[PDB]
C-alpha cells in the first residue's frame, strides 16, 4: 500500500476516501433488518474459517489471478458454471474467501467493487440461499 | 485458462470443505 | 432499503456484499501506516462534528441533489471552483460531510464508490492537505 | 442548477465553521 | 432521447460525446487487421438478418428487460448457461442481436459498454469463435 | 492494438464489441434532431482542424499523460479551473481535440467512455454553448 | 425471473435459425 | 503536476487558435 502513499496528499486522499466509505458502511449496517445481520454473522463466521483454514491455497491462487490473461468475466462465467454442476455449500463459501482475498489485494476500490458485485450475483443461487436460510 | 483452473481448485477446496464437515 | 431487500435472496445478496467490503476495508486500515491512521481520526473527529451541528442542513441539500437535473459531474466542477476562490477548511470539512450523506443514501454501490473517488480528488488541494498536516 | 447553489451553502457553512472554531 | 435534449447545453453535450465516441471507433477500425475486419463483416451480415427477421421478438423481449427486478448480471449468467448446453450458431447470434438492441434504448453510455464488454467475453465461448472463424 | 488481438478469441471479442458499439452510435444520430445533427458536424469541423494543425502537440501531450502520477479526474478539475479564467473558443476546442487523441489511444472502452462523459461535462461550459449555438 | 426465460426465447430463436440455416 | 501543465499548454493552444482566426 505503500507504494501508493508517496506524497501528503495521497496520505489525505486515502483518509478521506475511507472515511467516506467507512460511514456509509456503519450506515448501511445501522438500517440492516435483524434477518440480513443474521446472514452477514453467518457467512463472517464460516468464510473467516474457509479463509483460515485455506490461506495458503488462497494465496497461490491470487498470484495466477494476477497474470495478464486473467480478466474476472470470464472467471465470473467459470464460476457459474461450476455452481451448476455442484451443489455442495463449500464451493460457494470458498468462492466468496477468495474474492475476498482478491478484494483485499486490489487498490483500484471502483474495479473492486465492480468484482464484488457481480460474483455477488453469481455465488448467490437459490442453493447457497438455501443454505443460508437453513443456518438462520 | 487460469481463470479456467482456479475455479476447478475451488472446487475442490469445496467439496473437501464439504466432507470435513 | 428494505425495498431492495425483497426476497431471501437480496438478503443473502446483500449479505454478502456487506461481507466483501467489510473485509476489505478492515484488511486496508491494517497496512495504513500511523500517519495516515491520524488523518484518518482527524477527518472522523472534525466531519462527524459538522455533519452533526449542520446535520438539518445536509438533510435539505440532499433533498436538492436528489433532483432529476443534478449530477455528480457538475457538482464536482462547482465544488472545485468554490475551493479555488475559498481557502477555509470550513467548505472542505462540509463538503465531506455532505458527500458522505450522498454515500449513506445511495443504494447503488458503483457509483457510491465512484462519487467518492472523484470527490476526494477535487476536496484533497494544496490547501486542505496542508490544513490536516498542520493537525498533529 | 442545483448544484451551483448547493456549493454556495456549503461556502456558507464553510464560514460558520471557521468563524467559530477561530 | 428527446427528454434528455431538453437544454441547449444537453444538446451541445451531447454533440461532443458522440464526437468523441465516433472519433474512437474511426479510429479503432482503421487499426484493425484484415482478419477482424472480416469479422466484423460476418458479425453485420448475420446479426442485422437475426435483427431484422426477429425485430417483433426482439422488441417484446426487451420490454421484459425493462422490468423492475432485470439485471445485466443475472442475464449474463443465464445467457452463459444456455450457451454450455447449446451449441449452435443461431443462440450466440440471437444474444449479439438482443444485447445490441438492449444498448440501442440504453442512453446511459458507461452501463451500456459495461452491458457490451461483459456479454461479449460471455458470448464468444470457443464453440461460437470456431463458427466465424470457419467463415472465411 | 496487435498486441491484445493474440488468440482468434480477442479478435471474435473485438468484433463483436464493435458491432454492439458502432449499431448503438449508428441507431442514436438516427434518434437525434436536425439541431444536435448541427452541432456534430460544427464540432467535427473545427475540432478536425485543430487536431490536424496541432497534431504534434497533441501527441507530446499524450506522452505525459500516460505518465504514471496522470490521473482524468486531476486533468479534469485543472480544465475546470483553465475555463474559468480564460473564455476562448480556442481552449475548448483544443480540449476536446486531445481528450479525443486520449480516446483513440485508450484500449480500455470503459476507462474511455467514463473520460468522454466527464469532460463532456466540464468542457460545455455556458461559454462554450454559447460558441456552439451562434455557429449554428 | 425475467431473464431466466428471455435466454430461453434466445435458446427458442437460434433454434429457427439453425434450421433454417441448413 | 504533468495535468497542471497539460492543461497551460491547451490555454496557450486555445490562444494561438483565436488568434489566427
Ligand atoms: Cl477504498
Ligand atoms: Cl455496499
Ligand atoms: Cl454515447
Ligand atoms: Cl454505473
Ligand atoms: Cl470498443
Ligand atoms: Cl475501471
Amino acid at each position: 500500500i505503500l507504494d501508493y502513499l508517496s506524497t501528503e496528499r495521497d496520505h489525505v486522499m486515502m483518509a478521506v476516501r475511507y472515511y467516506m466509505s467507512k460511514q456509509r458502511l456503519d450506515d448501511l449496517y445501522r438500517q440492516l433488518p435483524t434477518k440480513t445481520r443474521s446472514y452477514i454473522d453467518i457467512i463472517n463466521i464460516y468464510c473467516d474459517k474457509v479463509s483460515n483454514d485455506y490461506n495458503r491455497d488462497m494465496n497461490i491462487m491470487y498470484d495466477m489471478a494476477s497474470t495478464k490473461s486473467f480478466t474476472v468475466y470470464d472467471f465470473n462465467n467459470e464460476v457459474n458454471t461450476i455452481m451448476l454442476d455442484n451443489k455442495g455449500l463449500g464451493v460457494r463459501l470458498a468462492t466468496i474467501s477468495f474474492i475476498t482475498e482478491l478484494g483485499r489485494r486490489c487498490m483500484n476500490p471502483v474495479k473492486t467493487i465492480k468484482m464484488f458485485t457481480l460474483l455477488s450475483h453469481t455465488i448467490c443461487d437459490d442453493c447457497f440461499v438455501d443454505y443460508i436460510t437453513d443456518i438462520s | 485458462r487460469p481463470e479456467i483452473w482456479i475455479a476447478q481448485e475451488l472446487r475442490r477446496i469445496g467439496d473437501e470443505f464439504n466432507a470435513y464437515y
